[PDB]
């Protein structure tokens, strides 16, 4: 049993936290970011006038 | 008791009509549907909608 | 072969579930006593894990010795 | 049942007190007028991050705190140095009120410590089953997401198995684990719809809180099959939708497939959301998923809605309606394609065969890759 | 009573009311009782004083118990209930309902639990509890048996 160091094991240096600690599933769109949809949809009403 | 069972009562009339011009047509357009029901045609639309969702 | 079907075998009724002939309150006889019937169905109507816990023990057989009233 | 109940709600005025900004004002009236109650010093240094180190009450809260600790120890040495009661006897609950003293009054460290001692000690089915459920409540409490996935794994293996109608009384707080995180889909509703409360207003901080809990799941979970059958044919739930009116007014706005006041009630929902605690799926499943439900279920039904009068008809701003369509489009839900040139929404839903066609040779290529694997597996 | 009823007086005849007391406490308790509930019940009848009606009646409970009268104070709570359901009361008149027969099922009152059950099951239809509404009713059926020729009763029933 060995753990093939050979290959370059550049262990992730940070030990700070885990982003997504649970076990939240997350997708390519659900990292965008923007000021969500409450605040767009005012703008949205604002814009049309109401 | 009262509203709910007259608006229940126009809903099956609705479909009712609908379904009684709607068998001959493979394919129909919706604005003579509505001139056959004689209604406006968002009604109608709405209506033809909320049958086939 | 073994026959999976059972109630044909000699008929004698079968499934009369899944058919409102006389549901319950349009009874006319209105209870006699039908508590001891309900207690009955208290059986049917789930509750045999309320049975335990609780530490009572349902009822198991029940004879009605009326005449057809 | 009823400790650890107003722990939440402190917990979740922390909460508003800390990840919103906005709430900066009320949130540091009703976190200081429900934290200079409670006995809130060991329970601070969680506090000390919003608020000042520590509120102007140090002197006498402090003296109330270890005036009480320590009479619940000498009430404990007591139990179990001139008596020597074991097993099945008052120790057991002589050590329960150690340990109520130590969550309601002190830090979660010494009340899980005496917890887990005398989940230890003894092991009968009441007692175990009423310190399962106050450490599911003190892990629900502190967040300790870990905490809650192992009271929530051991109850539902083997806790829950031995003694029955009391299940009853524990899944409203059990599926809480998947109402926190982004479960909300399926699981929590289908164990979560069960109106059967072990107090009429408790655990999830009320009967109305838990009906709002109830609604963002299956908002969530579906949008309109036999969902009138549901829920919607739920008494009490029509009747809590007439306590609740907006309430009432976004779901059956869902319902109706009425856009115009359906967006406006999802902004409120996704507002209030945010005021909430369970706030985790803050970008993937707040309003985005329900309207990519919404939005399915509309040009379902329809082949070339026109951008424009789809706009009017799900709000305003044609441009706005756009952008959506794409930024959704690209995510890989509304099946459709977008003719700019004549701005037309032009759908391609697969028929029956089509799309079931579809998920098969999907799920074919997931289990070739799975046989591919075990292939890997054999010869080696 | 009569005159002020067929006027339509309101301030007068919730005086009159009022003032009645001493002579309602020196009388048959059942007369007396009943005497109060049609006063009661023709105040309420014309003059919609929303802001009063329930003060008024909820006044007249609280004296009735001091006066340790349980069926009359029990017959106003019906009313209550019977006006809250009139003004759309969505929970308050349930829980109102609620405590009525927890007081009544213990005594063996037949009409005025009759009269509960149907409104509360009425309620439940408002709300549209139809399931509570129905196990309301088929309950107000048990208990409506007893009575045999409640003329207004039956009809509300049916
Ligand atoms: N609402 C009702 N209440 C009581 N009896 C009824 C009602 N409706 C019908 N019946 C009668 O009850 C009878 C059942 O009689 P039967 O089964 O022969 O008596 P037994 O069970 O003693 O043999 C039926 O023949 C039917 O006419």
């Amino acid at each position: 049993d060995d753990e093939f160091e050979e290959f370059p094991a550049e262990d992730w240096a940070g030990l700070d936290e885990d982003e997504d600690a649970h076990v939240w599933e997350d997708n390519w769109d659900d990292d965008n970011v923007e000021d969500d949809f409450s605040n767009q949809l005012r703008a949205e009403l604002e814009k049309h006038g109401y | 008791i009262i509203s709910t069972h007259l608006a229940k009562l126009y809903d099956n009339l609705l479909e009712q009509n609908l379904i009684r011009v709607i068998e001959p047509f493979s394919r129909v357009q919706i604005e003579h549907i509505s001139s056959l029901i004689k209604l406006s045609k968002a009604d109608v639309e709405r209506k033809l909608s909320q049958m086939i969702l | 072969d073994v026959l999976p079907p059972e109630a044909d075998s000699s008929i004698m009724m079968l499934t009369s579930d899944q058919k409102p002939d006389v549901m319950y309150a349009d009874i006319g006889g209105m209870d006699i006593q039908k508590q001891e019937v309900r207690e009955a169905v208290e059986l049917p109507l789930t509750h045999f894990e309320l049975y335990k816990q609780i530490g009572i023990d349902p009822p198991r057989g029940v004879l009605m010795y009326g005449p057809p009233g | 049942g009823l400790p650890k109940n107003p722990d939440l709600r402190i917990a979740q005025l922390r909460f508003l007190l800390s990840l919103p900004e906005h709430r900066g004002d009320a949130a540091v009236r009703d976190e200081l007028m429900a934290a200079v109650r409670d006995n809130n010093m060991a329970p601070y240094y969680e506090a000390l991050c919003k608020s000042l180190d520590w509120q102007i009450d140090v002197d006498l809260l402090n003296k109330m705190k270890k005036a009480n600790e320590d009479e619940l120890k000498r009430l404990d040495e007591e139990l179990e140095d001139a008596e020597k009661n074991l097993g099945e006897s008052e120790i057991r609950d002589a050590m329960m009120a150690k340990a109520e003293y130590l969550c309601r009054i002190g830090d979660k460290e010494g009340a899980l410590t005496a917890f887990r001692k005398t989940y230890d000690k003894t092991v009968a089915l009441g007692h175990r089953l009423d310190i399962v459920f106050y450490l599911l409540r003190i892990g629900l409490f502190y967040m300790d997401n870990d905490l809650i996935t192992r009271n929530t794994e051991k109850a539902k293996s083997l806790i829950e198995e031995g003694g029955d109608w009391d299940r009853r009384n524990r899944l409203k707080v059990y599926q809480g684990l998947y109402c926190v995180a982004i479960r909300d889909f399926k699981q929590a509703a289908e164990l979560f719809l069960d109106t059967v409360s072990t107090f009429t207003s408790y655990e999830l901080m009320d009967y109305k809180t838990f009906v709002t809990y109830t609604v963002y799941v299956s908002m969530i979970a579906l949008e309109r099959p036999d969902l009138r059958e549901k829920v919607i044919k739920g008494a009490e739930i029509l009747e809590v939708l007439h306590s609740l009116p907006a309430v009432r007014q976004y779901l059956f706005s869902l319902y109706e497939c009425r856009y115009s006041v359906f967006f406006q009630s999802l902004a409120v929902v996704e507002q209030e959301m945010k005021k909430d605690w369970l706030f985790a799926p803050h970008y993937r499943y707040y309003v985005r998923e329900m309207r990519i439900h919404a939005y399915s279920q509309l040009l379902e039904s329809y082949r070339s809605l026109t951008l424009g009068y789809m706009a009017e008809a799900f709000g305003v701003g044609v441009e706005f309606i756009d952008q959506e369509l794409s930024r959704f489009i690209a995510a890989g839900r509304l099946h459709c394609k977008i003719d700019k040139v004549n701005e037309i929404v032009e759908t391609n839903r697969p028929d029956s065969k089509n799309w079931q066609y579809q998920e098969t040779i999907k799920k074919g290529d997931l289990l070739l890759n799975r046989v591919q694997k075990l292939s890997r597996v054999i010869n080696m | 009573g009569s005159l002020l009823a067929k006027t339509g007086q309101a301030a007068e005849l919730g005086g009159l009311l009022k003032y009645v007391r001493p002579f309602l406490n020196s009388i048959s308790k059942a007369k007396a009782a009943r005497l109060v509930r049609s006063l009661l019940d023709l105040f309420l009848d014309m003059e919609a004083a929303t802001g009063q009606e329930v003060e008024l009646c909820l006044e007249c409970i609280e004296w009735a118990k001091s006066e340790k009268r349980t069926f009359l104070r029990q017959a106003l709570e019906a009313r209550l209930v019977s006006l809250y359901f009139d003004t759309k009361r969505y929970q308050e008149a349930l829980h109102l309902g609620s405590q009525l027969l927890r007081e009544l099922k213990k005594m063996d009152d037949k009409a005025l639990l009759v009269e509960v059950q149907l409104l509360e099951s009425k309620t439940y239809h408002a709300l549209s509890n139809l399931p509570k509404a129905r196990a309301a009713l088929t309950s107000a059926r048990t208990t409506a048996n007893a009575i045999y020729c409640p003329p207004k009763l039956q009809a509300t029933l049916d």
